[PDB]
């Protein structure tokens, strides 16, 4: 899912994808997710 | 054996379910559930969930989530009752029981289910764009500080509306003293009376339409411009930019590669329609489509440091993606040569940092990160990018949240770093704090794709809430 932003350099359009991926491992690593 | 009598009854509803006999197969289980010792929690919510099974073949769903409900109550980590309750919670529209039932199911699982993984995410996107959509309905619209206005017309050349001065010229002024609040009014005027700047006039009212993030406002002046064909093919390749990457906003790429196809037609050594096609096609992971633009913004733009810098990291890319570690270590030494050639184009060292990152140099991609302080020390995306680095490098929540604060001190208005700064929050277990990062940045967000997006993380926040008060 392509989350463009308006106005951004390549680098920060980049780091899109990046923040991605650490959201869906944040859910992941939460105290719930582990104590269950 | 009244248990042996119990099994026996689920048995045969068993041999009915088979044959497609699901009313009969419904009544054997209700005996099933009779029979049952009630100090048997597992084996009566076994009799309950083969129950729901036959319901489900029925469709009717209410009596499915009934008999999971109940089989949950008996076995509360049963994994197979849990999702079939999240199956029936969609289809009778409850979405938010339908999430934080699947959301149960794929921590019990490890997240090793695709199929649970998916109804998550497809339960999650339609949450997010229903807030989304009733949001942008009547949300406030914000100018962008004059930095980021001047950042984004300096990547065109080819414009006409940002060029300076030698109705619309009454909103050209506006622009060149920085009051942009009121260029929209300026542009509607020449739009009304119909002047000689009337297609200026309406690519650039278009054009603040999207900047205070009124897309919906943008796209019939864009399609107006587009229509006109006496109008300067520069103002309609123009228009085509910027309704092509609306169309990926959308998700709609389809559609964005038709009318940068068609900016690039109409306007053949327009280097602004390579410029911008060639940072889509990297994102859309078309690496020898981005080169091949990129390579034209080269021969378009011969001295231009970021266009040599955007050739340079489309180069990696490819390497990146065939897996061959001589390409790969061919195009990281030329980053090297980039920024050497260049040594005061910022993107040149964060292209480079980022390539250093998905190949684990992360103590270079910080001192990459740091000459962008130093070069321009106002650019609060670099102090993202620094804290995004702490999480994938050396996992300090404490020094991330810190850079990502530091990033809003300097733009208060960067909807990205209250993005990153809530994925914090969720990771250290603070799960209100975290929603109040996410909505902050949804009142700043600039696209209802953006806004949905961050909606599912505060329906995802919240969800885990919920499973985690049982």
């Amino acid at each position: 899912p392509i989350i463009l932003r308006l106005g951004s350099p390549l680098s920060l359009n980049m780091a899109r994808k990046t923040l991605n991926s650490l959201e869906d491992k944040a859910f992941q690593l939460t105290p719930i997710a582990v104590q269950m | 054996n009244s248990l042996d009598r119990a099994q026996a009854a689920k048995n045969k509803g068993n041999k009915y379910f088979k044959a497609g006999k699901y009313e009969q197969a419904i009544q054997c289980y209700t005996e099933a559930i009779s029979l049952c010792p009630t100090e048997k929690n597992v084996d009566l919510s076994t009799f309950y969930q083969n129950r729901a099974a036959a319901f489900e073949q029925l469709q009717k769903w209410k009596e499915v989530a009934q008999d999971c409900t109940k089989a949950v109550e008996l076995n509360p980590k049963y994994v197979k009752a849990l999702f079939r309750r999240a199956k029936a919670h969609e289809k009778l529209d409850n979405k938010k029981e339908c999430l934080e039932d699947v959301t149960a199911v794929c921590i019990l699982e490890g997240f090793q289910n695709q199929q649970s993984m998916l109804l998550a995410d497809k339960v999650l996107k339609l949450l997010g764009k229903e807030k989304a959509k009733e949001k942008y309905k009547n949300r406030e619209p914000l100018m962008p500080s004059p930095q980021f206005i001047k950042s984004y017309f300096s990547s065109f050349t080819d414009d006409i509306i940002s060029q300076p001065m030698l109705g619309y010229l009454k909103a050209k002024q506006y622009m060149e003293e920085e009051n942009y609040d009121k260029i929209i009014s300026e542009c509607s005027k020449e739009i009304d009376a119909e002047g000689k700047y009337m297609a200026e006039a309406l690519l650039l009212r278009a054009t603040f339409y999207l900047l205070i993030g009124n897309a919906n406002a943008a796209k019939p002046d864009l399609d107006k411009v587009i229509s006109l064909k006496e109008a300067n093919v520069k103002l309609r390749a123009n228009a085509l930019i910027k309704r092509g990457s609306m169309y990926m906003q959308q998700q709609q790429p389809l559609l964005s590669t038709q009318d940068f196809n068609m900016a690039a037609d109409i306007d053949p050594q327009n280097a602004d329609v390579y410029h911008h096609r060639g940072q889509l096609k990297i994102l859309l992971d078309q690496v020898e489509e981005a080169v091949a633009d990129f390579d034209e913004c080269i021969r378009l733009r011969p001295e231009s440091a970021l266009a040599q810098a955007q050739k340079c990291f489309a180069l990696y890319r490819q390497a990146y993606t065939g897996n061959n570690s001589s390409q790969i270590q061919a195009a990281m030494k030329g980053f090297e040569e980039v920024i050497k050639k260049f040594p005061r184009c910022a993107e040149g060292y964060a292209l480079y940092a980022q390539a250093l990152t998905d190949q684990q140099q992360f103590g270079k991609a910080d001192e990459m990160y740091d000459k962008c302080i130093d070069l321009e020390p106002d650019n609060a995306t670099t102090y993202v990018h620094k804290g995004l680095l702490q999480l994938q490098w050396k996992q300090d929540l404490d020094r991330g949240l810190e850079l990502i604060s530091k990033a809003i001190e300097i733009d208060n208005k960067c909807d990205f770093a209250y993005e990153t700064m809530g994925t914090i929050e969720v990771q250290r277990g603070n799960m209100e704090k975290a929603i109040d990062m996410f909505n902050k940045a949804i009142n700043l967000a600039k696209s209802e794709m953006e806004m949905a997006h961050l909606y599912s993380l505060c329906d995802a926040a919240h969800a885990q809430t919920e499973v985690a008060k049982k």
